[PDB]
């Protein structure tokens, strides 16, 4: 029997089987780019969805039913959620400086100008006005959702997720709706590529968190959280506070500036 | 027989090292010349030398009889 | 009045290793001048040096490029 | 470090086939190849 | 003297110039003479003959500093096997220019290197130091 | 809905020996078993499409 | 007691260096390798043009 | 549990020092071979 | 900045919720009813072949291989123009 | 405004962090996540070193802001010396 | 060129390149000076039956492994940078050419007067004239008027190459949709190779540059030839 | 940072405690042997002396071997250590590795 | 069993297990694919008549090279049996997620070398830089295939930098601060922080080149107003802060074998070390540039990139003779691992000083994509890590294994080795001053005599490849039980025997405050 705090994890195939879903997933996607077909990339999503499921299902067995996450294997998890923020931030850093390395001196095939002779950009005062509101109002919300959480308001902490949620996925149809009404497209030079590329991998971001709110609405349906211990919905939270962010900087730099 | 003089029996590495640094410099410091003297004098000389009396058009001249040149006979 | 030409000089607005501009600015302003003189009737041998520095400095198949795209409608500069 | 003599010795004929045996395992097939390298090239 | 796997959390002995006196005796289990050599000691060391003084050395420790401390041959061994697998790795070199390598470009014969030689220097490939100032041009050699 | 953590915090407590991806009961083992499958079926149908596309069909 | 050390030691050295040496002189001088020296004071140049 | 202890602690067998002998020359054999290999592939190809 | 709201008192749900039904929600209604007055079809741009736009070095992996994902038949030329 | 529904960590926290948590209560640390204050560590004063078992690994940090921890097995009985200052630990089994 | 067995750079064509082997110097006395001295110290460190295994204060030498070090690139960048700055400074060219990179050969424009373009594709081993050398030799050379300012502006039509010539101290990587820009001059007539120095394909190591020095009359007649 | 004496006298004081247990003799020298120094022979000759109140002649020859040890290449040093202690090698019978053919390879 | 321990691990010893043997095969490879480099270039001519195929064998050399031979073995391996064991931890933070960091290299290694056998392989060298690497220079998947073996090795790396950071940061006795930890737990650190920052900032460039040939957008194609060196600038961000990830667990484990063969309980100035490591990690982040001196670049910037790089000789220096005067006043122990330390300072500080030279933008301009720089990082690099993980592997195989290995043989090993590097690298300095490019299949005739004797060199190290299998299998083959081990009381990792439990430290150690 051991007399630290921290878990020893049972002896787990999830390891193996996001491994090989990855393998998967780029295989499949080299397939469909190059060989015309789907099925290897369908496999790969297939159990890649499977092995996310299972890892974080355990992952909850192990800590909400079987109490293994004493006070230092939390604060462990807040680091790691942490890092692994701050290399989603570096991840978007590089989109963006390909976004302000590409506008701060457009090239003559462009016509030597920024927006390029030829894009006609969104109004940054329509729907990206919109979309900030919503965000941002859903950061308002969360931190409502958070403070009910640690006054043990059941009620308040399920209705004010809810309106989170809701946002969520009111700015995700709101960007799907934009991509289609856009007058340029992602093959449309550096503009599309930048814009694209940048606000796709966002809506992305917006989609998994969205999604990991959406598992934190579920666990607190079935009384997981305890008005002390909730490390799912923080980081959740924090998670959410990052795209946030990160569409703060999108509409500064590419909808308004970049207009 | 006689008694054995009391040696030096305290600090012996560092007195070691103190000697020897000095010989570590020394070499550096004369040797420092030995790349300069031998290589970046002898080359800054043997340019100087070239082009002081140099003619590049008499250059020119026997390159050009030498037959090397595609846009002069 | 600078005949004589032998090459673009020096030009402190792109003092550096990248020269794209310098190329673009001076092809620009030499259609710019050529489509502003013709526009009043006037001599458009006053453009003349532009076209000197283009040429002196652009790839020719950029030129080249260029001048299709015009006729073509598709330049993206503004002339 | 100090350690106990061997379980299992490995005299030094033992050790002349495990090394010949192990330098064979490299240079025999890459051997092979580039031997072949003119047949390979003109197929 | 018999150290065991199962020892290792244990104090343990060890011969090492800078830690002369170790953590335990090199002999632990004393016979019926050895204990009365230990009760011997208790005595005045005038009264050990050397051959006692020597056992109770050699029950405390297991080599002298001088032993410890030994020169060895080694060096031959690792510098002459060296030399060997170096040997060897010539006879795979033969191998491979024997087998795997056909001739190199006409351009390092002879008759052609000459010839190159000789534009080399009419075009005075490196004329201040490198290459044609080794020529001299009013004798026509190479320079002494 | 009524709060059953106890009951699932006993079931995964139970002194059975399970590792914790397994101690759901039989649908974890269907889970696994179709995870798995699906990945190295997946991994061999990779090597086959690797095989196929390392060869010219000129 | 002389460990291997002692007894093949200077066996293993001498054989060693010599070998290494005459293969080594051998693939160097024997087999056809194209070193490329200098032409300096080697080579009489020759008329090319 | 698991075996613990030397020899044990590794997923390839060392009971045999003759069996492992064949395996580390196929281990290690396989992944210096390769890149002959794959290049005798490609100039196959064309 | 300190807004112009000021509040504290004790951070608790109380607050978060007033924020979130009293400044939040109501910011995003007031930006919906802007966007639904300021929508409706911008004219379609006319059809100009730049050669910095439409780039295809490659077919798209669906489709005709000539269509963006989000192909929108009013807005997207192809780059032979827009869709009959 | 304000009901409750929410479980709190003492209805429901359960295996090794309910542990923790109830010793933390008693100001006990059976799971090792305080650093234990030395004594003056004499023979007469030694470091009381908990163990569930006949031996345990101690780590000394010598002199306040050392780099360097010294590190030894501590055994069941008789206090022993960090080797390299020569403060007393002594084995507390349980 | 490179002749055989050479140790150094190839000698300089150009000032700039006299000033880089000066600079070259100096910075691999220094070089040489730091590695004997560390070899020196290690040997010292290695060579003494002497011990001392009780803690050492660290911070009184760790000064002079700080600031000599520190003086010492001071000694190194002080001449760097004036031969950057040097490098960087306005001469005024006589002549502008270009040069397009492509798979696998270059191209030459020389525009300021007369449209004269030209290809330049390495001499195949096979076809070698008597004399010339292995690929290096180009059919169409870059003939330039020696002891003269001249504007080379690289580009490509293609992938990335670099347009280098050793002797003058000249790399100039050659980017589809940029000009770059370098100063040429050489001192005396002759002829001075380059090869590209940007991994551009298969065919990489055979796309080498020539360039042919010779008084302005005699360039003027070539290009007007070339036309 | 106190004097050769100073130091000296505290080492002295060190091996002279009359109940100087075993393991505080084997850290005494164990630590000493660490210092950028032989150690004078009136330290030497006090830790001789709390070998014999331990009743540990083997250690006493030890501490002569590790004498001439740290002296490195300076062979001058032992013999005059030597020199200096026999008075108390005779007092006590200690015999050096030399007589008892400890010195032998 | 097999595939519960093997397969679905959670355990650091196993996983580090299996760590070294993947890097141990990776390295197989990665020498096979050097050897055909230096066969090609043996003589002048062409040897394989196809360039394309050369291009490839040297990608593909320094791909696995770096990302499964250098980074599994020193990060994977070691870090993952050593770091838990030198800070009392039962385990990793994250033992589970530790798992698939491990699993992801397989498939990565799978990917790269699909990129080799389909189409004519990705021709591109390791930098990938476009057009060359586009969807027309480089039709079709190898590209693709070799993008994606980047983003599982990036995947791999990113989660285990977050395990080691969490690990190293939450995981110590509550008595032991950060300045308690030995050197090389800061220098895993330290790398793992590098690795979080700069490997983000590749994939985002790598995903661009993927749209690029695959999504019909132009990052780096100036018809949409892209721009290759947009690219660059992405991969080099990366790439520089690489290059100390590639070397840092490296000077970590060097002090830990100069300390210990020195007979010394501690390294010389330890908070300078600390100091040097940390320096030389953010320095590492603002000096990429250096590696596109030749781009055309304004002078102020080259100006700046050449100032910033040379400042890293510092705290670089202070670490060099902190070793030295680690040895100082040492008990010198002549182990292999001591030689192979030993080879690493004077290789590393060759090649370290060869860098030195590069710094300057000046010089930079006729060294660039030379043999110079080839030559400047195989002694920095190549010689620095493999020596280093050398010199640990031989230090810690006990450990590991619970056996030892035959010490004279180690050193013959050694003694070959350090010939065959320095001929095969020495001579490449006169191949680049003297103006022989990099990434070329053959050379103008006058660079025949060094690329001959390079070449021979090659086929030493060879031979002393070889060896080390052989010598390995003597170990394991012989079976002799390690016994007793010296200065654990300033080695941890040692302290619970050879091998050590599955479980070690189920009862952490005792260290109070004071
Ligand atoms: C391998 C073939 C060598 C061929 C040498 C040709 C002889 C010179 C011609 C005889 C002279 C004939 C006249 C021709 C002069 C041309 C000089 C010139 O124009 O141009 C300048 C030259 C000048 O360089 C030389 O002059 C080469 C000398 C080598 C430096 C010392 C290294 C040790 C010797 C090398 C052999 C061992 C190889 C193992 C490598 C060891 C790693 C350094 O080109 C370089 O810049 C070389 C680049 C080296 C930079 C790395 C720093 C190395 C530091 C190590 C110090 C080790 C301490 C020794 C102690 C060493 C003990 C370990
Ligand atoms: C282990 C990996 C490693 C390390 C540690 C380094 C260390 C350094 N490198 Fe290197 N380098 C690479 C691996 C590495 N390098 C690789 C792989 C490439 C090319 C990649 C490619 O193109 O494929 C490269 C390329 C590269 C370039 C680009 C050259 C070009 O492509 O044209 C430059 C230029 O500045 C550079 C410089 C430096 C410098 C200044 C250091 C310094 O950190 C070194 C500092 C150390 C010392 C200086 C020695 C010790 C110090 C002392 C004894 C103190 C006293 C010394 C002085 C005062 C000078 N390197
Ligand atoms: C509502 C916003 C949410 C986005 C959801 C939409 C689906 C796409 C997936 C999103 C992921 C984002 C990044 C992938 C890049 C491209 C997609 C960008 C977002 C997008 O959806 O862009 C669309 C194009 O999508 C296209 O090409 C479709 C191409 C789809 C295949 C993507 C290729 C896979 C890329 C590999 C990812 C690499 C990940 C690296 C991980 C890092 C490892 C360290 C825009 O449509 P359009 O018709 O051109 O213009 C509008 C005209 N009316
Ligand atoms: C189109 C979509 C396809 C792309 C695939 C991605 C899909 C979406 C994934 C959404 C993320 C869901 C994550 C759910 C994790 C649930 C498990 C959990 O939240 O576990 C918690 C621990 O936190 C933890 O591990 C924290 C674990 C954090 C996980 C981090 C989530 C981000 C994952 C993003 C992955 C891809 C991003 C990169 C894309 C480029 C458990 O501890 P507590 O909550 O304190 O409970 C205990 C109490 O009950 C006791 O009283
Ligand atoms: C960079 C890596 C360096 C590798 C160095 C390799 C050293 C040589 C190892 C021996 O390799 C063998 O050599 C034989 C020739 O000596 C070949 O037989 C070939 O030649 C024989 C004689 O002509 C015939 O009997 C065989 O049929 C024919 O396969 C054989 O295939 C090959 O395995
Ligand atoms: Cu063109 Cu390399
Ligand atoms: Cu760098
Ligand atoms: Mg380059
Ligand atoms: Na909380
Ligand atoms: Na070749
Ligand atoms: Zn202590």
């Amino acid at each position: 029997h051991q007399t630290h705090a921290y878990h020893m994890v049972n002896p787990s195939p999830w390891p193996l089987t996001g491994a090989l879903s990855a393998l998967l997933m780029t295989s499949g996607l080299t397939m469909w780019f190059h060989f015309n077909s789907m099925t290897l990339l369908m496999i790969g999503l297939t159990t890649n969805m499977l092995t996310m499921y299972q890892w974080w299902r355990d992952v909850i067995r192990e800590s909400t039913f079987q109490g293994h996450h004493t006070p230092a294997v939390q604060k462990g998890l807040r680091y790691g959620m942490i890092l692994f923020i701050i290399s989603e931030v570096l991840f978007f850093t590089g989109f963006f400086w390909a976004f302000y390395h590409s506008s701060l001196a457009p090239t003559p095939e462009l016509g030597g100008c920024w927006p390029p002779t030829g894009i006609h950009p969104l109004n940054p005062l329509e729907v990206p006005l919109l979309n900030t509101s919503v965000l941002l109002a859903s950061g308002v919300s969360i931190t409502w959702a958070h403070h009910s959480l640690m006054e043990g308001d059941r009620k308040h902490m399920l209705q004010a997720l809810f309106i989170t949620i809701t946002l969520g996925v009111y700015f995700t149809l709101l960007q799907a709706s934009e991509y289609y009404e856009a007058p340029f497209t992602i093959s449309d030079g550096v503009y599309g590529s930048t814009f694209f590329v940048a606000t796709g991998f966002h809506g992305l971001h917006v989609i998994i968190g969205s999604t990991f709110l959406i598992v934190c609405f579920f666990r607190q349906l079935k009384f997981h959280f305890t008005s002390n211990h909730h490390f799912g919905f923080e980081a959740a939270a924090w998670y959410w506070h990052f795209v946030d962010v990160v569409w703060l900087f999108l509409y500064v730099s590419i909808y308004w500036w970049g207009s | 027989s006689t008694a054995l003089a009391k040696p030096q029996m305290r600090g012996l590495l560092a007195r070691r090292l103190r000697f020897h640094i000095v010989g570590a410099f020394m070499v550096s410091l004369g040797f420092a010349t030995f790349y300069k003297f031998a290589v970046a004098e002898k080359r800054k000389k043997a340019y100087a030398d070239f082009y002081r009396n140099y003619d590049s058009m008499k250059d020119f001249e026997e390159m050009r009889k030498a037959g090397i040149f595609q846009s002069a006979k | 009045k600078i005949k004589n030409y032998q090459t673009a000089p020096f030009d402190s607005r792109f003092p550096n290793q990248n020269q794209t501009r310098n190329c673009w600015q001076n092809y620009l302003d030499f259609h710019r001048c050529e489509k502003a003189m013709t526009a009043k009737g006037g001599d458009v041998s006053v453009c003349e040096w532009y076209r000197r520095v283009y040429k002196s400095l652009c790839p020719i198949s950029w030129v080249s490029t260029w001048d299709d795209r015009r006729a073509e409608g598709t330049f993206p500069g503004k002339i | 470090i100090t350690a106990k003599p061997a379980k299992t010795p490995t005299s030094p004929k033992e050790q002349a086939i495990g090394l010949s045996v192990t330098f064979l395992s490299f240079l025999l097939p890459a051997g092979w190849v580039l031997y072949h390298l003119d047949n390979y090239k003109k197929s | 003297s018999v150290v065991k796997s199962e020892d290792y959390a244990l104090p343990s002995y060890v011969d090492r110039r800078d830690y002369p006196l170790p953590d335990v005796a090199h002999v632990k289990n004393l016979s019926a003479s050895q204990k009365a050599l230990k009760e011997k000691e208790k005595a005045s060391w005038s009264s050990l003959s050397i051959d006692e003084k020597v056992e109770l050395y050699r029950l405390k420790f297991k080599e002298s500093f001088a032993e410890m401390n030994r020169s060895t041959n080694e060096w031959k061994t690792v510098v002459g096997a060296a030399m060997f697998f170096i040997g060897f790795t010539a006879l795979l070199l033969i191998w491979e220019k024997h087998y795997v390598y056909g001739p190199i470009p006409h351009t390092f014969e002879e008759e052609w290197v000459a010839k190159q030689t000789k534009r080399m220097l009419d075009m005075k490939v490196a004329p201040i130091q490198g290459f044609s100032a080794k020529w001299d041009y009013d004798k026509n050699e190479w320079k002494k | 809905f009524e709060n059953r953590v106890a009951e699932k915090q006993k079931l995964f407590q139970e002194d059975n020996g399970l590792p914790v991806h397994l101690k759901g009961g039989a649908t974890d083992n269907i889970l696994y078993r179709v995870t798995m499958t699906l990945c190295l079926g997946g991994t061999l149908y990779s090597l086959y499409c690797l095989g196929w596309a390392s060869f010219p069909h000129k | 007691a002389p460990d291997f050390h002692d007894k093949y030691g200077n066996a293993v050295l001498a054989s060693g260096a010599t070998f290494c040496v005459a293969v080594w002189v051998y693939m160097a001088t024997q087999i056809g390798i194209e070193w490329n020296p200098s032409p300096v004071g080697r080579v009489t140049p020759k008329e090319w043009r | 549990h698991y075996e613990e202890g030397p020899g044990k602690n590794i997923p390839f067998s060392v009971e045999n020092k003759w069996r492992l002998l064949a395996m580390m020359t196929l281990f290690f054999g396989s992944g210096f071979a390769a890149p002959f290999f794959i290049v005798r592939h490609q100039l196959l190809k064309k | 900045a300190s807004a112009a709201k000021g509040d504290h008192g004790g951070t608790g749900a109380r607050t978060w919720r007033f924020l979130t039904f009293g400044l939040a929600l109501p910011s995003v209604a007031l930006c919906t009813l802007n966007s639904w007055l300021h929508s409706g079809h911008r004219e379609r741009p006319a059809f100009i072949p730049y050669h910095h736009l439409r780039i295809r070095t490659k077919p798209f992996s669906w489709g005709d291989g000539n269509h963006t994902f989000f192909h929108n038949p009013r807005v997207n030329p192809l780059p032979t123009g827009y869709e009959k | 405004a304000s009901g409750g529904g929410v479980p709190t960590d003492e209805e429901q926290a359960t295996g090794l962090e309910r542990e923790v948590m109830l010793a933390a209560r008693k100001g006990q640390d059976p799971y090792n996540i305080l650093a234990p204050k030395a004594t003056s560590g004499t023979k007469e004063d030694p470091n009381l070193v908990p163990s569930i078992t006949n031996k345990r690994i101690v780590g000394c940090i010598c002199e306040e802001d050392n780099s360097t921890v010294i590190w030894f097995w501590l055994h069941k009985g008789e206090a022993q010396r960090c080797p390299s200052c020569g403060t007393h630990y002594k084995l507390v089994p349980h | 060129m490179a002749y055989p067995m050479q140790l150094g750079f190839q000698d300089a064509t150009s000032p700039i390149m006299e000033e880089l082997l000066h600079f070259h110097d100096h910075t691999l006395m220094i070089v040489f000076l730091i590695s004997s001295l560390v070899l020196y110290i290690i040997s010292l460190m290695l060579t003494t039956k002497l011990t001392h295994t009780s803690t050492m204060d660290a911070q009184e030498v760790e000064t002079i492994w700080t600031i000599l070090p520190a003086i010492i690139l001071i000694l190194i960048a002080l001449p760097s940078l004036r031969i950057l700055y040097m490098m960087d400074e306005i001469n005024n060219p006589s002549l502008t050419v270009k040069t397009m990179g492509h798979q696998w050969y270059w191209s030459y424009e020389y525009t300021d007067y007369e449209d004269l373009s030209f290809d330049s594709y390495m001499i195949p081993t096979s076809e070698l004239k008597p004399g010339e050398l292995r690929l290096l030799e180009v059919d169409n050379r870059v003939v330039l008027p020696m002891e003269m300012t001249i504007r080379m502006l690289v580009s490509s039509e293609d992938v990335l190459h670099s347009w280098a010539v050793p002797s003058l101290g000249l790399k100039t990587d050659a980017i589809p949709g940029r000009l770059n820009q370098t100063t040429l001059m050489s001192s005396r007539p002759g002829l001075y190779y380059g090869q590209c120095s940007e991994i551009c394909g298969s065919n990489h190591s055979f796309m080498p540059i020539v360039l042919e020095l010779v008084p302005l009359k005699y360039f003027e007649k070539w290009s007007a030839s070339m036309l | 940072h106190e004097t050769d004496e100073e130091f000296d006298a505290r080492w002295v004081t060190y091996f002279n405690k009359p109940d100087i247990d075993a393991w505080e003799l084997r850290k005494g020298m164990n630590t000493l042997v660490g210092y950028d120094l032989v150690p004078e022979p009136k330290i030497i000759d006090a830790a001789l002396r709390a070998c014999r109140r331990l009743n540990d002649f083997a250690s006493a020859v030890r501490i002569l071997e590790v004498v001439k040890d740290k002296a490195g290449p300076h062979k001058e040093i032992y013999p005059y250590v030597i020199q200096e202690l026999r008075p108390t090698l005779n007092e006590l019978g200690i015999s050096t590795p030399e007589e008892l053919g400890l010195d032998k390879v | 069993m097999f595939i519960n321990r093997w397969l679905f691990s959670t355990n650091h010893k196993d996983i580090g297990t299996l760590y070294l043997l993947f890097g141990a095969w990776a390295g197989m490879v990665g020498t096979a694919l050097s050897l055909l480099i230096r066969a090609e270039l043996g003589q002048p001519g062409t040897l394989l008549g196809d360039d394309q195929i050369y291009n490839v064998v040297v990608t593909a050399h320094a791909f696995v090279m770096i990302f499964f031979m250098v980074m599994p073995i020193m990060i994977g391996g070691f870090g993952n049996w050593l770091v838990p064991l030198m800070i009392g931890a039962p385990d990793m933070a994250f033992p589970r997620m530790n798992n698939m960091s491990f699993w992801l290299l397989p498939p990565s290694f799978l990917l790269l070398l699909a990129s080799s056998m389909v189409e004519a392989g990705a021709g591109t060298g390791w930098t990938v830089y476009p057009p060359l690497a586009g969807n027309l220079a480089h039709a079709g998947a190898s590209v693709d295939l070799t993008i994606f073996s980047l983003h599982l090795a990036g995947v791999s790396s990113i989660l285990g930098a977050i395990n080691f950071i969490t690990t190293i940061i939450n995981m110590k006795p509550p008595a032991m601060s950060q300045y308690q930890t030995p050197l090389f737990v800061w220098s895993v650190m330290i790398t793992a922080v590098l690795l979080l920052l700069s490997l983000p900032v590749l994939a985002a460039g790598i995903t661009m080149l993927l749209t690029d040939r695959n999504l019909n957008t132009t990052f780096f194609d100036p018809a949409g107003g892209g721009d290759p060196i947009l690219y660059q600038h992405l991969f080099w961000f990366f790439g520089h802060p690489e290059v100390y990830i590639l070397i840092l667990p490296g000077f970590g484990m060097i002090s830990h074998i100069v300390t210990y063969y020195s007979g010394k309980k501690e390294p010389f100035g330890y908070m300078g070390m600390v100091w040097a490591m940390m320096s030389i990690g953010f320095l590492g982040f603002i000096v990429w540039a250096h590696h596109m001196f030749t781009v055309g670049m304004d002078v102020d910037t080259r100006a700046y990139f050449t100032s910033a790089t040379m400042i890293i000789a510092i705290p670089t220096g202070v670490k060099v003779f902190s070793w030295l005067a680690t040895l100082h006043g040492g008990n010198i122990k002549w182990s292999p691992a001591m030689m192979w330390a030993l080879g690493f300072i004077f290789l590393f500080t060759v090649g370290g000083l060869t860098g030195i030279v590069l710094a300057n933008s000046s010089l930079d301009i006729v060294l660039h994509d030379t043999y110079y720089v080839v030559a400047h990082f195989h002694y920095v690099l190549s010689m620095g890590a493999v020596f280093a993980i050398m010199g640990g592997f031989v230090h810690w195989f006990p450990l590991f294994s619970g056996y030892t290995l035959n010490d004279t043989w180690a050193k013959i090993h050694f003694a070959i080795m350090f010939v065959g590097v320095n001929m095969t690298f020495f001579p490449q300095h006169f191949l680049g001053l003297s103006g022989m490019p990099r990434r070329y299949s053959d050379y103008p005739d006058a660079y025949t005599m060094w690329n001959t004797i390079s070449s021979m060199g090659s086929f030493i190290s060879l031979t002393a490849v070889m060896l080390m299998v052989f010598i390995i299998w003597e170990a394991f083959a012989s079976k002799r039980e390690v016994l007793t081990v010296d200065l654990t009381t300033t080695n941890l990792e040692w302290l619970n025997g050879c091998p050590p439990p599955y479980h070690t430290f189920e009862e952490p150690t005792y260290v109070n405050l004071k």
